[PDB]
């Protein structure tokens, strides 16, 4: 997971007002990755390898 | 102190830039080439490898040229036509030498010549080295 944002909630308001507003809530994101592979191959000649 | 190295490891001209000379490898059980340049090159120059065998009229003169066959290695690509060749890279410097040899013997004589004779093929020199005389 990752917390992208927290958002804004609440504000200072005039006392005479009798209600309040809705803010803009934050955002959360789901992320994922991957794993990679390394490979190779090599070959020999038996007699040459044995006599070297 | 140096030695008479030519006693044990003689070398013979194989291409002087204008003509190709057959070389005898009968009495030596190993051999290889050596390449050198004398001027800046304009493009790659490929070569063909041939082998000969005893002529009919005399056992000490080579016959007509027979193109060498390819031999794929332990595991790897094979030539598009199944015949051995050597390609000299363009980047080769004047003060350097290149060495390479074929894996198989075939006939008792060997030869080499460029694919096309031109002003660029005259800038190379090829020499063959022997080893291990058997007589």
């Amino acid at each position: 997971m990752k917390i992208a944002d927290y958002g804004q909630l609440g504000e200072y308001t005039c006392d005479a007002k009798c209600d309040a507003e809705f803010g803009e809530p934050g955002n959360i994101r789901h992320l994922e990755g991957k794993t990679y592979d390394y490979r190779g191959v090599f070959c020999f000649n038996r007699k040459n390898l044995q006599e070297a | 102190m140096n030695f008479n190295v030519g006693v044990d490891f003689p070398s013979f001209i194989a291409w002087d830039g204008t003509t190709s000379f057959p070389v005898k490898i009968d009495g030596f059980n190993q051999f290889g080439f050596t390449f050198k340049v004398i001027e800046e090159l304009t493009a790659d120059v490929p070569f063909n490898i041939f082998y000969h065998e005893a002529s009919e009229a005399d056992p000490c003169v080579p016959g007509p040229a027979i193109r060498v066959p390819d031999v794929p290695f332990c595991d790897g690509v094979a030539t598009a036509d199944g015949l051995a060749t050597v390609v000299i890279p363009e980047a080769v410097a004047v003060d350097s030498f290149c060495a390479g040899s074929v894996p198989c013997f075939n006939g008792p004589w060997i030869s080499i010549a460029p694919v096309t004779v031109n002003a660029d093929s005259a800038k190379v020199q090829v020499t063959v080295t022997m080893k291990g005389a058997t007589r």
